[PDB]
């Protein structure tokens, strides 16, 4: 009855969606063939992410899409093969080459149908759901411009159902292209106005979790989808299985989002761990709970303690015992490190599931009784937004790199437009701290 | 006839009325399978208080279950004695409210109350003297205060002669657990001051406390809070279900209790609660049993009686005891507390001592009492009702789908006269 | 919205067929024989590549061992989503000759036995629901 | 490599490491323990005599 | 114990009679020799539809094969499912028509009259019930088309009363494929429409659309056309065959389909259709199979329904399915699209639900719709013939076999009417 | 001694029967081969299945029905299927071609050949009696043989038996919920004649009894052979007062004296309603009260029409079961004080009740649970009035512009027919006006 459609869009987004359905069919029992290995000795919890289309298969609802017939061809010729369903890979042909002018009004508006209308048929087959996960990037090209355009169209036809944003949000002093910042600043323009919970995660961030507490000195893409994957399974679970008192995708809007246009959270999953440190480690509540304010264990590459903390929503997952969860919170509104805006009294949203968290064969979680995953709503995204905006600043001084866009189609005014939509955002986020 | 229909409204609402039904058919010998297995007749003399005879001479409670969408709903029956409710009575949605007062009373909530009315059409009309109604719900919840309180007002619209007890769960001062408590508590309050005859608040943070202080139990969860809230839930209603020496309805205790139409917020008390080890080194006697009553550790509520005063006490003693034990005893509490109970009222305490006691307790006694001391849980909920709405803060949800700020200001302003009036009340004296 | 739509249908990568009107449909996929994209083997990612792949004469033979020179060619979606080779079945392997199908390419071969019985099993509803009334009332079992 | 600083023989994913959970003498047996009514007044009767 | 009479005539009818006849004894379990190895009894049941009983367990087909040229008698008898028919129905001459209409209908079709017709009279005395006669053949050939028409005019001379339907491949707008084909079509075209009662156009060039866009398969080759027409004969003829919840014969579908005499030329359509990576993910429900057999592009007459107004609809469902759905979607997709419907008649849709799927199928479905977007196909092939005829280009060949330009301008006549009556019935009002 | 014969014609009528009797077998206690297994047998009173049943004097019982269809498949489905020993080989009386969803193929032509050998199997039926009860006719008015050849059979039982009882069960189409296009035409041909040659005409339709199972039983998507079990419970029900032992016995002669005030007004409403499910069926009392106040409802009638747009005339109330007398008279008296159900005025005395001991049995191929109390109502009412008025809505939109007319017209019936049909269902509309008011 509770489901969920995950679109994933652009390179970044297909390989966070081969990890995350990795570990869904690990934590469902599902083989990669789509079959569950029977043994006879009830369990309906996959009814969020696979339909059973009643052959003993059951089928992702998921809908890979890019422009770029590269890393979904891949998935289509990989492991998980005869699992996704083969008019659910939606390819382009020509690339999108970092450009929002080519994934927003030249490259996509012939494949925007089609993406739209195997939504369609997934929403049609669904009985009740719940909301729209969509996994990208604001590097540019496909994650930027087709999934902004994703958002309009789905905005204006569905509406009401939740609409959770998995962004990879650029690193503040690395990257790995150069127009980002363009890319960056004309994606939010035309993705803030239709969106209820777009929260992001970091590349620095996620490097220096892997170089630091899972002893990873040279890690790769896979662990840091991995690791964005246990996010997701952990923000999801609540809607897949039993437990404690649930939060399912309609809280996460109206607990995090105080006021319309600010709608950005913070992730973070932190009994975070390896096999040697959990051995030698006791990992319980009080320990996992301030384990998370920690500005190590982010998600995003920004400084927390200079912010003022808007919302909380915690997700416990495993043998959690509710008062240990009462009394973490409690110590950490004693602690002065943790700074909690005025007008927010209550402001943590609560939420025990039973279920272990499943580690994955190969690979560099450990095996852990509990787990906590932080969405975090505060004000420390503006210095993000601040060094960003410089940055357009200094690319737009003297029109470096806008003769593609102009020459593809778009306006000269929409970087203005866009730039002074950061800055009423700055304004807002300036006014609501004060 | 006496009948209460029951209602579970909300997760917390569904979940704590799965753990009373259980217990109540513990105590009344409903097995699983819904028939009787029982040794006295004394528990199948009153079975038609709470259960609905289906054929077979069979035995079904007189429960509505409604939550917006299946879940807590689908674990109740999945889980123990989940069998035992008439799956007509397991009304549902497939949306969410997810702590949205407003979505709960005005969006899809608002159109399935008309089959929530239906069904309690159907078993109020399928009874010859309904008593009334109770529901189990959570203010600063979801569901709970939304189709719960708008359940409130369409029953007590539809039978405004019934006792109605609602007795629902308040927001921890400690802890937050859910950012728009003060919203959905303030609006759920502004319909239950008016409309409900009488509440018995339950707090989360003062379960916790009498759990890791009274009775240790190390980790006892949430299905332990809720078996100790549904010992209060039978314990107000045993002189009803069982005889006794002393008998007293829902009627009876709401007229003995309150004062004036809008002082009828209790606090309930289950007190022969003892340790797994000091339980061979206590002895139960009822002057014990009355010093763990009125014993402020025993306070179901966020709320503490030194900082005010006592208006009316209700006492429901469980076992064979004498009279002038209770009336001594309560006697002595009053002699001994002559500061802490209001000088207006002479011998504010009403007892009730019913024959049969509760499962494994020769003696057994509920407290239920109306005091001044909710003004201090009411201010803290309008103080942060005030801090949210002076910034407007998580307000645009409830706005932009249809209320506005006039419906908060009114309520605000109906919970600051009521946090007047018990300040007033505490303050008046008597000569 | 046209009325009469199922569902849009896409081409071998990228393209959408016009549904409503039949005017350019020699210049879409399919007809157009200006472009390349149909004369490669299915080992090349063109065309409906992924079709002929999932066809039967493709399924039937198995892989072979990896060559010498594979560690050049490893990748990281084929080192950490870590797939053993494909068991092929015998019934699919020694295939004699195909079956009764009843449209063109209604491979069913690969269906499994769940969905095979419903079809292999004639199911006539008179049948099967007026049948002796005390066998119905326990099920049996194979 | 994580072998040297684990014990000789650990499957890393098949042991759960942290702390495990306690759980003994939940209220269910305390506020109403299953003691029918004969056991109990047997049980409160002995004393009395003295 | 009703019978049906197979009769193809050239190339095309040859063909795909041939694998007509493979499918359906796939159907019946019947091997390439003649024997039966089928596993059931509903296969054995009405296997004297088709096939007369022979020495042992062999079942001859009843089919007549007609063709002027050996030269695809010698490859439909030598390929597969080609030792099962007769010998003797095999009836051939010297010469060949070839797209040569008057050779076919007047001069060398006319020889072979005589010996078909004694082959079809056997058959049809060998019969004992003779439900009707089933043609295919192709417009827009010499032997198909002329000695097809032909033997229609016969068969209606000697039987007027028993069921005859013609499966007629039908010319196409771009394939064209013959520089006569307006000449064909329009001279067969003229005695069909008063010598049939059930036309179907099928379109060489919709069944490749359908072929390519539903099924993939960038070679789509001839078999595999073949196989859609065979796919679509047997669900049309599949109730005569096997039992059903409700069944519909030819002459149900024909009371249901025409509301006026001319008014029978049909559009076929099969809809359980997938391409090769989407079966195994697919679910084969009603409304699904509905939204796929109401496709426009799945049509196999090249003409869009969307330009026209459905006259009358007949949907043969095969499997296990539940009626209500079936009629409910039936009620749904004529409430949609109520504009694509006459108003004049409820109930466009008739339906047949038989218990027996397709092999290799779990549920299927098939189209018959008499639509007046047919017009447009007729309205093509006469623009093409006045094209041709206005300047009396390639007319010598037909005038030199005895014909005048009397039967062309009748033709002309004919087909005009045609289009007037269907013309005149997507804009009819009723009031 | 109290014997009736069922005549089943067409498909629709073929497996409604094959639903009813093998609800007759489950009822009697007759295995599929013909015979009683209760081995042990023993006398006391074992004559109730008399009504639908004779010995051989071997122990074997064949059934008093005749099946009828003009095409061969329905009817060899039966004899294939696990109901081949119970019925006689002579009672299964098959054609060679169908009657094609015409009335004129039904009436005229094919229907003239076959109706001597069902009248004659008929004739045998009715040797093999003593006292016939009555004529239990199942067709459905869709067309064909259920439409043209049963009114052709039962003008020719008019004609030879005489005074009987006539009692039919239609399958009338629905507003909306049909699967036939010359089906209005059909249905406007039969009621013309089949209006002077019958006595009752018990009307079910198929969306109707659609909305029962996705309400009650919570059957989403059903198949026919639900439908033809509820069937099948509603004559069970009727017939259980000639076949079981009970207090009041109300027969068919007893039936039609309290049902029909005119001879022309013999169109009741079925409805059978303890129809809940197994699974929501043992949490509830299912009292008497509850059970004609469930019959009492606006949607649970079994043919689509509200009977609140009309009048009650007459009703009949069939208790099944453990049915004391006094719970039928509180729960009649509260029928009678509910103001939304409106009798006539010239019909004071608007109830027939009539108990029976025999509790109904379960089918385990079915769906309806093991109920102790039923009852089913039969009401002779106006509601109709208004599914006449959209047959005639349908008809006359098709006969405007004559389509499909010309399939009956060359194939013996004449061009007039329909206007007189039409004229004649005009009449009968104008009647229950006259009733009405
Ligand atoms: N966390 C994470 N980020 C990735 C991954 N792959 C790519 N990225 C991010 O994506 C950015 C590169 O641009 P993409 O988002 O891949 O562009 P695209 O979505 O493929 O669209 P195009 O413009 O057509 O290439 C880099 O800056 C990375 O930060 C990945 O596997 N995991
Ligand atoms: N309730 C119910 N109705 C049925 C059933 N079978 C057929 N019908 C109805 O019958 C109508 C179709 O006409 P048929 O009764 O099948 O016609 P026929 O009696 O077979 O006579 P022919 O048309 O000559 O074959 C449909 O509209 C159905 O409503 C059934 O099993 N149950
Ligand atoms: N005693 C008790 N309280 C609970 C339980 N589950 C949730 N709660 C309380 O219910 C409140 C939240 O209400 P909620 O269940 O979300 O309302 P809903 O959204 O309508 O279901 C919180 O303050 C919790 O303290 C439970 O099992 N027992
Ligand atoms: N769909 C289909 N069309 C065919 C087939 N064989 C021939 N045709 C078409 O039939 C037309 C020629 O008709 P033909 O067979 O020569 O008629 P004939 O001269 O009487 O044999 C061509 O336009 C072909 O496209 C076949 O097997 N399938
Ligand atoms: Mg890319
Ligand atoms: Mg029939």
């Amino acid at each position: 009855m509770r489901e969920c459609i995950s679109i994933h869009v652009g390179q970044a987004g297909v390989q966070i969606g081969n990890a995350c359905w990795e570990l869904y069919c690990l934590e469902h029992g599902i083989q990669p063939d789509g079959q569950m290995p029977s043994d006879k000795t009830g369990d309906d919890s996959f009814n969020t992410f696979f339909s059973e289309t009643g052959a003993g298969k059951h089928v992702p609802r998921a809908v890979f899409v890019d422009l770029e017939p590269t890393v979904v061809d891949e998935v289509r010729t990989g492991t998980y093969r005869q699992l996704f369903h083969p008019e659910q890979l939606i390819t382009g042909k020509e690339d999108a080459a970092n450009n929002y002018a080519r994934g927003h009004y030249t490259i996509g508006k012939e494949i925007v149908d089609l993406v739209l209308d195997r939504i369609r048929k997934l929403a049609d087959q669904c009985t009740g759901l719940q909301g729209f996960l969509i996994f990208h990037s604001f590097g540019g090209g496909t994650g930027s411009g087709f999934a902004s355009l994703l958002m309009e169209r789905l905005s204006v036809d569905y509406g009401k159902k939740s609409k959770l944003e998995f962004a990879i949000y650029p690193a503040p002093q690395i990257s790995t292209a150069v127009v980002e910042p363009y890319n960056t600043i004309l994606t939010t323009h035309t993705t803030l106005e239709h969106s209820d919970c777009a929260f992001m995660v970091d590349n620095e961030a996620i490097y220096d979790i892997c170089r630091r507490n899972l002893d990873i000195e040279r890690p790769t893409y896979t662990n840091l989808n991995r690791l964005i994957a246990q996010i997701v399974s952990s923000i999801t679970a609540s809607l897949r299985f039993d437990g404690a008192l649930n939060v399912d995708l309609t809280e996460f809007q109206t607990n995090l989002v105080p006021y319309p246009r600010i709608h950005f959270p913070l992730a973070t999953y932190a009994p975070v761990i390896s096999a040697e440190k959990a051995y030698h480690e006791q990992l319980s509540v009080a320990e996992i709970t301030n384990a998370c304010f920690e500005p190590a264990n982010q998600m995003v590459k920004c400084d927390p303690r200079h912010g003022k903390y808007m919302a909380c929503c915690m997700l416990y997952r495993g043998d959690v015992v509710p008062k240990d969860v009462n009394a973490a919170i409690a110590t950490i509104k004693t602690k002065r490190t943790i700074q909690f805006v005025d007008w927010c009294p209550t402001g943590f949203k609560v939420g025990i599931n039973y279920q272990p968290p499943t580690v994955v064969p190969g690979g560099d979680l450990a095996k852990v009784q509990r787990a906590v995953c932080m969405l975090s709503n505060t004000t420390a995204i503006a210095e993000a937004w601040a060094r960003l905006d410089h940055k357009f600043d200094l690319m737009y001084a003297k029109r470096a790199f806008v003769h593609w866009y102009v020459g593809e189609g778009m306006e000269e005014g929409e970087f203005s437009e866009a730039r002074e939509d950061l800055a009423a955002l700055e304004k807002d986020y300036e006014e609501v701290g004060v | 006839m006496r009948e209460i229909v029951h209602m579970q409204a909300g997760q917390c609402g569904n979940q704590i009325g799965a753990k009373f039904w259980e217990v109540i058919s513990d105590e009344h010998g409903i097995d699983p399978t819904g028939t009787y297995h029982g040794d006295s007749d004394l528990q199948l003399e009153r079975i038609n208080v709470y259960y609905n005879e289906a054929t077979g001479g069979k035995y079904v409670p007189r429960a509505v279950l409604v939550d917006l969408e299946p879940g807590t709903m689908d674990s109740v029956r999945s889980g123990p004695f989940g069998q035992i409710f008439r799956p007509d009575n397991f009304v549902f949605g497939q949306s969410g409210a997810g702590n949205n007062w407003a979505k709960g009373h005005y969006t899809e909530g608002a159109e399935l109350v008309d089959s929530v009315l239906d069904v309690v059409r159907k078993e109020a009309e399928s009874c010859d003297c309904l008593q009334g109604f109770q529901l189990t719900h959570s203010l600063g919840g979801g569901t709970g205060s939304g189709m719960g309180t708008l359940l409130i007002s369409k029953i007590r619209e539809e039978y405004p002669d019934r006792i109605m007890n609602t007795f629902s769960v308040v927001p921890s001062p400690k802890v937050s657990d859910t950012v728009v408590e003060p919203y959905n508590a303030t609006l759920s309050v502004h319909q239950l001051v008016e409309n409900t005859d009488e509440t018995y608040c339950i707090d989360n943070e003062a379960l916790y406390d009498i759990c890791f202080r009274t009775l240790k139990l190390t980790t006892p969860t949430y299905g332990d809070l809720n078996h100790l809230v549904s010992a209060t839930m039978s314990g107000v209603t045993t002189c009803l279900r069982f005889p006794g020496q002393l008998n007293a309805d829902l009627r009876k205790l709401a007229v003995n209790m309150v004062p004036f139409p809008r002082l009828h917020f209790f606090m309930p008390g289950f007190a022969p609660l003892t340790s797994r080890g000091s339980q061979q080194y206590r002895a139960l006697t009822v002057p014990e049993l009355t010093q763990q009553m009125f014993d402020a550790k025993n306070m179901m509520a966020a709320c503490d009686p030194r900082h005010g005063r006592y208006l009316t006490v209700a006492a429901i003693f469980r076992g064979r005891m004498s009279m002038k034990e209770v009336d001594e005893q309560m006697l002595n509490v009053q002699n001994k507390n002559s500061s802490y109970f209001v000088e207006w009222i002479p011998n504010n305490v009403k007892t009730a001592v019913c024959d049969i006691p509760p499962r494994g307790l020769k003696m057994s006694a509920t407290f239920i009492g109306n005091s001044t001391a909710i003004q201090e849980l009411f201010k803290r909920i309008s103080e942060q009702f005030t801090a949210m709405f002076r910034r407007k803060a998580f307000l645009h949800w409830y706005t932009g789908e249809g209320m506005d700020e006039m419906e908060f200001t009114e309520a605000e302003s109906n919970m600051n006269d009521l946090v007047s009036e018990y300040q007033q009340y505490q303050d008046a004296t008597a000569e | 919205e046209v009325a009469f739509r199922s569902m849009v249908r896409g081409s071998g990568l990228g393209e959408v067929w016009t549904h409503t009107t039949d005017l350019e449909k020699f210049q879409q996929y399919g007809w157009r024989t200006t472009t390349k994209e149909d004369c490669y083997t299915p080992d090349t990612l063109i065309g409906n590549w992924n079709e002929e792949r999932f066809d039967i004469k493709r399924i039937r033979v198995p892989k072979s061992l990896p060559s010498q020179y594979d560690h050049y060619f490893d990748t990281t979606q084929k080192s950490s989503y870590v797939s053993g080779p494909k068991p092929v079945p015998k019934h699919i392997l020694h295939l004699a000759a195909r079956e009764s199908r009843s449209f063109p390419a209604s491979q069913p071969e690969l269906d499994p036995p769940a969905v095979k019985e419903r079809y292999n099993s004639f199911e006539t509803t008179s049948r099967a629901s007026y049948v002796d009334p005390k066998l119905r009332k326990n099920p049996v079992h194979q | 490599d994580q072998r040297p600083g684990l014990p000789k023989d650990l499957n890393t994913l098949e042991k759960t490491f942290g702390t495990p959970n306690i759980f003994d003498c939940s209220a269910g047996e305390l506020v109403s323990p299953a003691k029918t009514y004969q056991q109990v007044y047997v049980e409160s009767e002995e004393g009395r005599e003295l």
